[PDB]
């Protein structure tokens, strides 16, 4: 009730005297007395009488900051989270008033006194079920009301470069933790764009601080661009055409109210990448994939902008190509390109424009760009292959055509010898036949996988070290596991002749290299069982029909 | 409402093809139809799925399935959509004409439908009730590509056309349409537009 | 045809009936075909259509019902009342979306919820038409605003559609990037109404008393309407009928006694 009078008692009193009287009264509370209740008191306080601020805000807030920063991290923050968020909201709103009085300087003081604080909070205040949304709303309201000059004022001018580096790293990671794993119901569409825009502003500002204190200026400690670009891509990886397409005005509503923000992100990253310069090669192999999917946006323009960047990075490697060429580039290139395209992302016009642009650029450049021409020719062939794959997949959806087209792409890969994706699609077929119980056919495919291996102990390549289980797997042992599985298949595949065949060299490998005599016993037990099966049982004859397509 | 009705009924076909499309959706999702006199342990219910290709009829003596349609190979997954002469309704069904062991009682007078094929084979089937009887007659007649013989179909036709025209009349508020259409102001013979095209 | 002119006082490109195909860029334009005319002739008008805002069509003036008003109802002061006419345009667009989802409904087996969407659609359109007139008193303006806002947001919510804010005056001032926390709590009030209605379908559609209690928790005075028809008794003399509310538990009356004079002839004096 002490606040309940402040309005009229001020209306009959000095502003600042009353103000400091209340301030000194409040600070006189010891640190463990009705913390929620004092928060409510001061909240009603900042409610009224803060409509005028020039005489009070600059002195009223100081205490409020003090107690909020105590509320920051004392392991007693659990009860006051909601009430502190409430106060923060109300005071930030009052600041958002314009008739209330000038507060820009007070605004920067607010950063300087609460910003690292709330960053620490939201990093730690990191469970979705509680009112973390309110904290997020408060802090985004902050960043909205702030100013680039204010950001650069001290947030750019902290103490030693390591501190600012770590702080910005934390900022970026929590941005990622927000954008990724979004904090709303996706129904609060409006605030979702607002949050996107405010994050846009913030990441912009941090981009300039990275440039100004962290280009070859900071000729070293240039790692964090990993985080920067990753967060940039992830933020760029939502709110696109179809998501803008639901209502017809949805495109229009967003464009009028927000435009093409992802267009801005694309250009910003483009110029940033260009600004990387000498460290580009020092950074390519990680970032390689990160640029394709964003190139694969369903839009036109930022695409137009982004394809040439591929020529840029291959050019950067060409500068580094004093040893070899962009082999390491193109490998990740093709691999990621696969994963995304088979994910159902790109389009025909995409590949058309890719070929057009890349060839255009390679005309400007030399022999290595003629090689790049043939490589991108290979690329375009790959693209149309996958596009045909997916269009047939969506056209028929009958597993048989799926098998046909994936066999086609295996043949294409065998031609292209990129054995990894080859194995990947092999396992796709293995899953398929397992679904269809084509134990014969499944075992065949699995064998083709096993065919690649050698009985050498050394796992010579982790390519074949698949995602089923990824560790040492001495090569012969992986071969061994495959052979066991294939034998199991053939055995339930009701075809024991191949079973015996394979068993023979399996036992040979045992005796010759591993001497796993118990395994010999099991294996030969199985071989005898299969011989019995052959001599004893009878199996049906499958009819063979010819199909003439016309 | 004279030109109003002229326009409304004159823009008919879109709703027509819409309703027909829904009917095809219904035949595809289908259900377990009814056989004749399936009393002494016979599967009276049996699914009849139209293909999404709308050419084969996945029907046949499937079990007393309460779940209705089960996507698999029915007994005869094919009824030739092209050659179906018609479906007879009511007494025209020869199974309604049957007065022996397969004598269908007068309580399924409107549920009797026999689909004509081979000129000697019939599909003497029973609907669970009249509305879907008319629905499936409508669906096969959409396969026949003709008028619809469901009361509910005309119901939906008229009601949806009513709302559509009712939402059409929003831009024309506080306005009258002359029953004789407004005279077209004379187009000058020159098409030399002073201001540019597009 | 010649002498076309750019202008923006035609946004309501209005048909009259389904237009003739006279021009190579014109069709039987719908009744509700509000078209953006780009080029102005005196007796003719060509420009974008809501049907295709990238294509022209030369429309007669005798067919164009000129409406100098634009999307903004107050710049030309087209408002029958300011701050409301927006509401009709966005609800009409919303109706377009209800039509699209309606198509989505019949083609599916949602016919129960589809039918209830039908009836709320009809309530919406009748409210729309009745508020087309500005004859309502301002309290009923607000009442219709809130009730239709609740209904349309309900339509959004079983359809999972995005949310709107700014309860009053066109649901648009808040999305005008005014604040953030006020925006946040506008979304919060939206979610609050969401939970209200999602918990109350089971409260009203199935139960017949939770609605009564919720209504009775909002007002504090009430009245019982008694419509006497005839007294069935055999007195043959004047009867003075004292009827009112009684509290048998408290052995007391609750309302003042309504004196009724009953005649000696069996019918009231």
């Amino acid at each position: 009730y002490l606040p309940s009078i402040i309005n009229d008692v001020k209306l009959v009193f000095d502003p600042v005297e009353l103000s400091v009287l209340f301030c000194k009264f409040i600070q006189s509370i010891p640190d463990n007395q009705l913390v929620r209740q004092k928060l409510n008191c001061m909240t009603k306080i900042v409610e009224s009488t803060l409509f005028r601020q020039s005489e009070c805000r600059e002195v009223l807030l100081p205490l409020l900051t003090d107690q909020l920063s105590g509320q920051l991290d004392d392991n007693s923050n659990k009860p006051d989270h909601e009430a502190s968020s409430q106060l923060l909201s109300n005071i930030l709103e009052v600041l958002d008033r314009k008739d209330v009085g000038a507060t820009a300087v007070h605004i920067q003081l607010i950063m300087e006194r609460l910003l690292r604080r709330i960053n620490r909070t939201v990093i730690g205040m990191n469970r979705q079920s509680p009112h973390i949304g309110s904290f997020v709303a408060c802090m985004i309201a902050l960043l909205q009301q702030m100013d680039d000059s204010h950001y650069s004022h001290y947030i750019s001018t902290f103490k030693t470069r390591q501190d600012i580096i770590d702080f910005l790293m934390e900022t970026f990671i929590m941005f990622k933790d927000l954008i990724g794993k979004n904090v709303y119901a996706k129904d609060w569409m409006v605030m979702n764009m607002t949050q996107n825009r405010v994050f846009l502003r913030a990441i912009n500002q941090f981009a300039e601080v990275l440039t100004r204190f962290f280009m070859d200026q900071a000729s070293f400690e240039l790692q964090l661009w990993n985080n920067y670009f990753h967060l940039a891509v992830a933020f760029l990886t939502h709110e696109s055409l179809q998501l803008e397409t639901f209502s017809q005005a949805k495109r229009n509503k967003i464009v009028k109210k927000y435009g093409d923000m992802r267009k801005e992100i694309g250009f910003r990253i483009r110029d940033m990448w260009y600004n990387l310069g000498p460290h580009k090669i020092k950074f390519i192999p990680s970032m390689v994939g990160p640029i394709l999917e964003v190139t694969l946006t369903p839009e036109v323009e930022l695409r137009k902008a982004t394809i040439p960047i591929f020529f840029d990075m291959m050019q950067c490697e060409f500068n580094f190509s004093g040893n070899g060429n962009f082999h390491m580039f193109e490998n990740e290139l093709i691999t990621k390109l696969d994963q995304e395209v088979e994910g159902g992302r790109g389009d025909e016009q995409y590949k058309v424009l890719l070929e057009k642009l890349l060839l255009e650029h390679c005309r400007k450049h030399k022999y290595l760009s003629s090689s790049g021409e043939v490589f991108a020719l290979l690329v375009s062939s790959l693209l149309e292959n996958l596009l045909d794959y997916r269009t047939i997949i969506m056209q028929d959806e009958s597993k048989e055509n799926r098998m046909s087209c994936t066999v086609n792409v295996l043949n294409f890969y065998k031609e292209k010898k990129r054995e990894d994706i080859y194995i990947r699609y092999l396992y796709k077929l293995r899953d398929l036949h397992r679904d269809c119980e084509n134990y014969t056919e499944a075992a065949y495919t699995l064998l083709l996988h096993a065919e690649l291996l050698q009985w050498s102990d050394k796992p010579c390549v982790p390519h074949l070290l698949q995602r089923d289980s990824y560790y040492v797997y001495t090569q012969q042992e992986l071969k061994e596991k495959l052979y066991q599985e294939i034998i199991s298949y053939f055995d339930k595949g009701k075809m024991w002749e191949k079973a015996i065949k394979l068993s023979k060299e399996l036992a040979e490998t045992y005796e010759s290299k591993v001497f796993d005599y118990e395994g010999l016993g099991n294996l030969l037990k199985k071989r005898a069982s299969f011989y019995e099966n052959i001599i004893k049982a009878m199996r049906p004859q499958p009819e063979y029909f010819a199909v003439g397509y016309y | 409402s004279r030109p109003i009705l002229e326009l409304k009924e004159k823009i008919q076909p879109e709703i027509l093809e819409l309703i027909k499309q829904q009917r095809l959706n219904r035949l595809v999702e289908g259900t377990c139809f009814r056989k004749l006199n399936a009393r002494r342990r016979q599967d009276k219910f049996w699914y009849c799925r139209l293909s999404p290709n709308h050419k084969v009829l996945h029907y046949g003596d499937l079990e007393e399935s309460p779940q209705g349609e089960v996507p698999h190979d029915s007994l005869q997954d094919k009824l030739p959509v092209a050659d179906i002469k018609a479906v007879v309704t009511g007494k025209d069904c020869p199974h309604m004409k049957e007065k022996g062991a397969l004598k269908q009682n007068k309580e399924v007078l409107e549920l009797a439908f026999s689909i004509l094929y081979d000129s000697n084979c019939q599909l003497n089937f029973i609907a669970p009730d009249k509305h879907e009887y008319c629905i499936w007659t409508d669906g096969l007649n959409a396969l026949l590509g003709k008028d619809m013989m469901s009361d509910l179909t005309r119901n939906d036709l008229d009601t949806l056309l009513s709302m559509e025209i009712k939402l059409r009349l929003l831009d024309l508020e506080n306005i009258q349409i002359p029953d004789a259409p407004p005279p077209i102001p004379k187009e000058p013979s020159n098409y030399d537009f002073v201001y540019d095209c597009n | 045809m010649a002498r076309w002119i750019p202008t923006k006082r035609q946004k309501y490109g209005v048909a009259i009936y389904n237009y003739n195909a006279s021009q190579d860029v014109e069709l039987s334009l719908q009744i509700g075909d509000t078209v953006h005319i780009l080029e102005m002739y005196e007796g003719w008008y060509r420009g974008y259509t809501l049907q295709n805002k990238s294509k022209k069509g030369i429309f007669p003036e005798t067919y164009i019902h000129l409406k100098e008003a634009t999307v903004e109802d107050l710049g030309q002061h087209e408002t029958v009342i300011p701050g409301e006419l927006p509401l009709v345009q966005e609800l009409t667009s919303t109706l377009r979306e209800w039509a699209v989802i309606w198509r989505k409904l019949y083609v599916n087996n949602k016919l129960t919820l589809f039918r209830q969407l039908q009836q709320m659609t009809y309530s919406l359109i009748e409210w729309r038409s009745q508020i087309l007139s500005g004859t309502l008193p301002k309290d009923e303006l607000a009442e219709l605003k809130k009730k239709v806002t609740a209904k349309i947001d309900h339509g959004n919510r079983m359809l999972g559609l995005d949310l709107v804010v700014r309860d009053d005056n066109g649901n648009i001032l808040d999305p005008d990037e005014t604040s953030t926390i006020a925006l946040f709590k506008a979304h919060e009030v939206a979610s609050k109404r969401i939970e209200e209605k999602i918990q109350e379908e089971k409260s009203i559609l199935q139960n017949l008393d939770l609605r009564g209690q919720s209504i009775f928790s909002t007002i504090h005075t009430y009245g019982l309407y008694v419509n006497f028809k005839n007294f069935v008794c055999n007195i043959g003399e004047d009867a003075e009928l004292f009827m009112a509310l009684y509290d048998p538990d408290q052995s007391t009356f609750i309302s003042e006694n309504y004196l009724i004079r009953w005649g000696s002839n069996g019918m009231p004096k």
